RNA sequence: AGCAUGCUACGUCAUUCUCCACGCGAAGCAUG
RNA sequence: UGUCAUGCUUCGCGUGGAGAAUGACGUAGCAUGCU
RNA sequence: AUUAAAGGUUACCUUCC
């Protein structure tokens, strides 16, 4: 009886772009866990495949932090009956346990087919 | 008489070492073995037999000690 | 036998094997089964009695039983379908045991059944638990594992000490017969992880779900995701298994061509020293899905927590490469147009390749500092020396610097007959007397210097559990946060004795005083700044001692060079001077036993522990058998005080220097250069303090092992049951440091486990009710930890326990304790062994000391040490002090008699009358000063 | 600075006192003589101490100067000794095989542990028993480290020459082990 | 005391005693006290200079004593150890040690270490018939409070003398320094 | 009576000895 | 040949405080001189 | 760990959370 972690991931909206010149227009969602320190983003879900950088509004005076993203995967979601051919980027340097948490929670919430 | 032998062994090995017995590896090894076994002994007969052996080592060397004068 | 036969037939299935009717509704219930559990309620790695698992053994042709079992279990419909679904994706993998799903009728209901086929009796969690929680009197599982796989015969366990690494060194061979059976498991687990990733499955791998053939069979806690993106979580699988990979020498097949144990060894180029590619291949071959990044060379690591991680893997992988490729890296320079050979690097077995940053070719002239550095290192000493092949020892013999071998001998020791006669006339040394003579000067022959050096065969490469070590390191730095440290200049260094030897070759021209006054404060600063970006190897000289003791074995000491000491003092002395100036701390170095110091230390240890008991232990072969991962760790916590004065590169190069000239180095034993496998040197500037760190680390590890191996469902206290579920997370499920729990586990360990540490001596006051329930460490937990983490067996005859606190510790620093009334209040006083004091009086190490009149200060100190014996209930002990006082009086009278005839001087001023009165010695144990 | 003024002041004091003995009358003059004597003595006392202090300081400074000059004369000795040792050790090297092994290296760095193995011209073997002598150095020629060595000399723990014919199973108990055998590389 | 200043002070002190009589010697007590204190100051100045000399002399004498005794101890090291050894052996008064000591005093010293085993080789040197007659009877040999069985006897010049030949009649027929080999019984 | 000088007594600064608290050398003993 | 730290005892030289003695400057009481 | 663990009548309930 050794089971994946029980943490629950909270959803938030953010913007990301192909290059470091991130287009700060909401085009992505982020999954984060707020228990430790402040907020920590575990993964990003979007519709475009060209994303390679994502800029997060830092909780500090005039601070803008850009986090690099790994190559996307592909997922198919059904909130309504629709295509929802979305892509999941994992923040670079994310251990296996956090990936398991994100994937389990996402699979449970949206079937992912 | 256990302490007396355990001290006489120390004095005897000091006397042997002053007579330059260290120059023979075999004989010095035997002398050290005999000396270190009397000090750890708990019985008296064993200590006296090993004392006999060590004193025989000393008496083998003829001109080293003038036994007649020392025994006065 | 109607339904039973049908059930057996169905269990057999189409495989057509012959199954013994060993199973029923129940089966072999349990012998003992080790499980790694983690829920939202409980968590740990513990040994239980799992009741129900229908196990049928298979008999080979000729009606002979083999190690193959069919395990049938009853499953609810919901889990049956889930395991059937997840099994149909992984079925096409060689590393998955075959499963059979079938529904059978019991009492009118169709109950499902899952049957795993051809599983060994034990699992890989039983081997790890057996070797990590070792009890000498309970070895049934380990014995049966060793016998079943032809490691040894069952008559091998009738030997005296078949489990001791010191008494029976052949056991290291027996364990080595499990190496291939573990390497094959390491390969099959990588196969399984590849299958999981390809099929799109997420789950946690555990040790208890793999048998000893390497097959995986429990998919109840797995989930399913998109194919092509799976995630095997291997953090508690590899970490719990790491100490076993080095004990069974799993990676020995890598030394043979084509990784075949039947083919000859690999022939490596003799000039090769850079094995970065091989290390990367090994890591990618055996630890493919380990997440954290691995740096073959620790020069590129990011902090001290990243140096231990990679040094562990380097320790594992350095056993595959030839021994001649480790050591100083030599290069040819030109000075005055003349060629020298100098060291310009180092290939550490545990830190990789390091290259000096300041290599200057074509020099013109050498100053004092450069001459010192060039004469210190062993390059030109070994290059210009005869090849050596010493068959007396198994160590690596580098070279012979002379044409003759030197055989050093120790001498008997002088006899003080006057004191012996006086004591005998006073009634000592009679038959049946409690106090006798037990300390003597033992003599040694010429083969003593090398036979004592050959005890480094007890230092074996010990890979550690990294995820556990990275937490104990954090909990061990909270004991040293009340001090201050940093670098100091050459004008702030204090040297006690300047008439001491300066090592080799510097002992050929003067003492340590010649080099401290011949170098300016600007030269010493230049050398210290040089060592921060370069590696300087040195030579340590082994010498024999001439001192009283109670054992035959010769005692040797290691004198290190002058460069090492010079540069280490400026690095550590500021911190070392503060550890010895603090009162009331765990480490009691620098605290005296006089003027009520013993009482203060004991009362501090007792603290507010509830239901207290006292315990103490000892380390066999402490300096010889210390692994190289705990010495680096000890040196890494002492260097955490340098956050402001040094950068990361400077700290790494200081660590490299320490390792190169203390840990693994060249020793000059008898005029010949040998290589030192490891351990601790008895001349390093930080020996006592590093030993204290090692002691604290072992104690904390024992506590962590004690708390995590408890049931968890049987802990009554709510606070101590949430502290076990959170310790497992901080060890095996948190990657960063949880600063708020190392403060919570540190406090729990102070209210229930109070320590007093001095180098390798320790005294513990612990809660007796917790230890019985398995919430704090006992003497069995230490014996377990020292076995797999120290390659040493600690017998429960050199350890002590005390259930009454009014009698104090049984021993601490060779001193006993005694509660005595003093000035209307009771206090604890230390007293020695009377045999020690009498032997010091009777036997001396210099012919001049046998003249009493010349040495009256010699007996005042002995009387100071022997005073507390006056208050012992035994009356044969109390007489030693009075004997010493009377002998002092007699010596004074003789001295006054002699100096009146040879000269005509009647000593006018005499205050010696106070040295033969008890009022002078009693003030040494009164708390006024 | 102090001697002559003090002597003159005390001489004047004594001369003034002599008047009191000569006549004794006019006791007020006696009081003046006493006061002048006391003041002169006080001045001499004032002058007498700074001279001693300065002399002691000068002596200490001179001793310090002497000490500094004798701690820079032993520095030269040790420097010369170290230079001589390094140059002699260099002379003991073999510059033909060492150059070969160095030039066969990738970038010039080679491990230290192979230089004695591949460039040394002599071998020393220390043998504790006869079973080890039979398995390693048997005969007048043997092999080690991929080279052929010819036995040059054999001595015992007493530095006594032992002939190769005395080393036998029957004669082994009469030998003083260990035996040190020195051999010479064959070309 | 016994110093020229002391007496002076004493005299002044004596005058102060007279202060009791004659009403303080006609009230000259203040001048008397002043003079007394001045003389006492001079005496105190004198005393310390002798105290310092005494300390220096005592230290020098102690150092000389130390050096002489150390040299004496380190000079008679070989002569003073053998006497101690033989005094202790005499005090032990054991049967075995006394036997071998007496025999060695006569001249019958061993040639190796007396082996302490049931079957071992012991070689001894008999210098004269008398010692042979006393120790050697028949085929047995009494030595170190033990019985040894003779296996061979070799004359001063290598030969094999038979036990029959050794007799008073043939006493001058052999070079008498005689090596006797025996095995422990 | 007031002011100044001389003699005799009491409180503030420099030297001579006597006891306590801190640094540098030499010897010795114990512990890990 | 004779290592690293900690503690304690004894002796010898240097710095800071307290007691006694000797040197001049100021204030209080009494007496004498000029006025 | 078996239907994580223990208990009452593997269904339900109780107990740890
Ligand atoms: N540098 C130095 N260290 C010493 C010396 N003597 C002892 N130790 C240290 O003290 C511990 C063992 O203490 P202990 O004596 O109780 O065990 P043992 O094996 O002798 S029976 C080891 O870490 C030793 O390095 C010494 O002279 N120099
Ligand atoms: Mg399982
Ligand atoms: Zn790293
Ligand atoms: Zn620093």
């Amino acid at each position: 009886n050794n089971e994946l972690s029980p943490v629950a991931l909270r959803q938030m909206s953010c913007a990301a772009g192909t290059t470091q010149t991130a287009c700060t227009d909401d085009n992505a969602l982020a999954y984060y866990n707020t228990t430790k320190g402040g907020r920590f983003v575990l993964a990003l879900l979007s519709d475009l495949q060209d994303l390679k950088w994502a800029r997060f509004p830092k909780s500090d005076g005039t601070g803008t932090i850009y986090t690099e993203l790994e190559p996307p995967c592909r997922f198919v979601t059904d909130t309504p009956k629709g295509p929802k051919v979305k892509y999941l980027y994992f923040i670079k340097g994310l251990n296996n346990l956090n990936r398991g948490m994100v994937l389990g929670s996402l699979a449970a919430t949206v079937r992912l087919q | 008489k256990m302490s007396d032998v355990k001290c006489t062994s120390v004095v005897l090995l000091s006397v042997l070492q002053q007579l330059r017995v260290e120059s023979s590896s075999k004989l010095w090894a035997q002398c050290v073995q005999l000396h270190n076994d009397i000090l750890l002994a708990k019985d008296t007969t064993e200590a006296f037999e090993k004392m006999v052996s060590l004193l025989s080592v000393l008496l083998s060397m003829q001109g080293a000690v003038d036994i007649n004068k020392l025994c006065e | 036998s109607a339904d039973a036969q049908s059930f057996l037939n169905r269990v057999c299935g189409v495989s057509a094997a012959r199954l013994t009717p060993c199973g029923t509704g129940t089966s072999t219930d349990v012998v003992y089964r080790a499980f790694d559990i983690y829920n939202d309620k409980v968590a740990g790695f513990a040994k239980f009695l799992k009741t129900n698992c229908c196990r049928f053994q298979e008999k080979d042709e000729d009606d002979n039983l083999i190690d193959s079992y069919f395990v049938v279990k009853r499953h609810t419909f919901s889990n049956y379908q889930h395991e059937e679904t997840i099994y149909n994706l992984l079925k096409d993998c060689p590393a998955v045991a075959k499963h059979d799903f079938f529904k059978f009728r019991i009492d009118g209901d169709m109950v499902p059944h899952i049957s795993r086929q051809r599983l060994t009796k034990y699992t890989m969690a039983d081997l790890v638990y057996a070797l990590r929680h070792f009890d000498e009197g309970n070895c049934d599982t380990l014995k049966e594992i060793l016998v079943t796989y032809n490691c040894c015969d069952d008559d091998y366990f009738n030997k005296k000490d078949w489990y001791d690494f010191v008494e029976n060194p052949d056991i290291l061979r027996v364990y080595a017969n499990l190496g291939e059976r573990v390497r094959q498991a390491l390969l099959k687990t990588v196969q399984f992880c590849d299958a999981m990733r390809n099929a799109g499955i997420v789950g946690v791998l555990t040790l208890d779900n793999q048998d000893l053939n390497g097959n995986w069979y429990d998919f109840g806690d797995f989930i399913q995701t998109t194919p092509g993106s799976g995630v095997p979580v291997v953090d508690s699988y590899y970490s719990l298994l790491m100490p076993i990979l080095t004990l069974t020498r799993a990676l020995t097949a890598e030394s043979h061509v084509d990784t075949d144990l039947t083919k000859p060894y690999i022939k490596w180029d003799l000039l090769k020293y850079d094995f970065t590619e091989e290390r990367l291949k090994l890591f990618d071959r055996y630890f493919k899905y380990w997440d954290q990044t691995y740096h073959p060379n620790c020069v590129n690591c990011l902090d001290d927590r990243c140096i231990l991680h990679c040094a562990n893997f380097n320790v594992l992988f350095s056993t595959v490469f030839p021994p001649t490729s480790f050591g100083p890296l030599v290069r040819k320079i030109f000075v005055d147009g003349v060629p020298f050979v100098v060291s310009t690097g180092y290939h550490f077995r545990e830190l990789g390749v390091v290259h000096n940053q300041d290599v200057n070719l074509h020099s013109s002239r050498l100053s004092f500092k450069e001459l010192l550095v060039y004469a210190a290192d062993p390059a030109m000493h070994a290059a210009s020396g005869n090849l050596l092949l010493d068959k007396r020892t198994t160590c690596f013999s580098v070279a012979a610097l002379t044409n003759n071998v030197a055989f050093q001998t120790v001498k008997p020791g002088n006899f003080n007959k006057d004191f012996y006669d006086f004591a005998v006339s006073k009634g000592f040394f009679k038959e049946g007397s409690s106090v006798e003579l037990k300390h003597f000067f033992f003599a040694q022959d010429g083969n003593a210097a090398i036979s004592d050096y050959d005890y480094y065969r007890y230092n074996l490469p010990t890979m550690c559990d990294i995820r556990q070590l990275l937490f104990v390191v954090e909990v061990v730095d909270k004991y040293f946060d009340c001090y201050d440290g940093g670098c100091i200049n050459a004008n702030q260094v204090i040297v006690n004795n300047l008439d001491k030897s300066a090592g080799f070759p510097f002992n050929k021209w003067g003492k340590a005083r010649l080099y401290y006054d011949s170098m300016s404060y600007e030269d010493q600063d230049a050398l210290f700044a040089y060592t921060k970006r370069n590696v300087i190897p040195t030579i340590t000289q082994m010498n024999l001692k001439y001192a009283i003791s109670a054992k035959n074995r010769a005692r040797t000491v290691a004198g290190v060079s002058i460069c090492s000491t010079m540069t280490n003092r400026q690095f550590h002395q500021k911190l070392l001077k503060s550890i010895a100036a603090t009162r009331g701390a765990t480490v009691v170095i620098g605290t005296s036993k006089f003027y009520g110091g013993w009482h203060n230390m004991l009362k501090t240890v007792y603290s507010d522990v509830e239901n207290p008991h006292l315990m103490g232990w000892d380390y066999p072969k402490c300096d010889r058998a210390m692994p190289n991962m705990l010495r680096i760790m000890a040196s890494l916590v002492l260097a955490r005080k340098h956050t402001t004065c040094c950068s990361l590169s400077h700290r790494f190069y200081r660590l490299a220097n320490e390792c190169a000239q203390v840990l693994s180095e060249m020793v000059m034993c008898g005029g010949s250069l040998y290589v030192k496998p490891g351990g601790t040197s008895s001349g390093d500037a930080t020996t006592a303090y590093a030993n204290s760190v090692f002691n604290i680390c072992q104690a904390v590890t024992a506590n962590v092992n004690a708390l995590l191996s408890t049931d968890g469902n049987k802990i009554a206290d709510k606070y101590v049951r949430n502290l076990q579920h959170r310790l497992y997370e901080c060890l095996y499920r948190n990657r960063d440091v949880d600063t708020d729990f190392v403060n919570e586990f540190y406090a729990y360990l102070r209210k229930h486990f109070s320590m007093m540490i001095l180098s390798d001596d320790a005294v513990v006051c612990f809660n007796s009710t917790y230890a019985s329930q398995g919430l704090v460490a006992s003497i069995k937990n230490f014996k377990s930890v020292l076995y797999y983490q120290n390659n040493v067996f600690m017998s429960e005859a050199k350890c002590w326990t005390e259930t009454d606190l009014t009698k104090g510790p049984h021993e601490f620093c060779s001193q006993h304790t005694m509660l005595v009334k003093q000035g209307d209040d009771y206090v604890y006083l230390p007293y020695p062994d009377p045999s020690r004091i009498l032997g010091a009086g009777c036997f001396v190490d210099d012919i001049v000391k046998t003249d009493g009149t010349l040495m009256i200060e010699r007996f005042v100190s002995l009387a100071i040490d022997a005073y507390p014996l006056t208050k012992h209930p035994n009356q044969e002990y109390a007489d030693v002090f009075h004997l010493y006082l009377q002998y002092i009086r007699k010596l004074h009278d003789e001295l006054t008699g002699h100096m009146l005839d040879m000269y005509s001087v009647m000593l006018t001023n005499d205050n010696t009358s106070r040295y033969w009165e008890p009022e002078f010695y009693e003030a040494m144990y009164t708390p006024h000063t | 600075f102090s001697s002559l003024p003090s002597y003159a002041a005390f001489a004047t004091a004594q001369e003034a006192y002599e008047q009191a003995v000569a006549n004794g009358d006019s006791e007020v003059v006696l009081k003046k003589l006493k006061k002048s004597l006391n003041v002169a003595k006080s001045e001499f006392d004032r002058d007498a101490a700074m001279q001693r202090k300065l002399e002691k300081m000068a002596d200490q400074a001179m001793t310090q100067m002497y000490k500094q000059a004798r701690s820079e004369d032993k520095r030269a000795k040790v420097t010369s000794a170290m230079q001589t040792m390094l140059f002699t050790m260099l002379r003991k090297l073999d510059n033909d095989a060492l150059n070969n092994i160095i030039n066969n290296a990738r970038d010039g760095c080679v491990p230290l542990n192979i230089i004695p193995l591949t460039t040394a011209a002599k071998l020393m073997v220390v043998i504790p028993d006869y079973n080890t002598y039979k398995n390693t150095c048997d005969g007048t020629t043997f092999t080690y480290a991929s080279a052929l060595w010819e036995i040059q000399q054999v001595v015992d723990a007493d530095s006594k020459i032992v002939q190769l014919s005395e080393i036998s199973m029957d004669n082994s108990p009469n030998l003083a082990w260990p035996l040190i055998v020195t051999a010479l590389r064959a070309n």
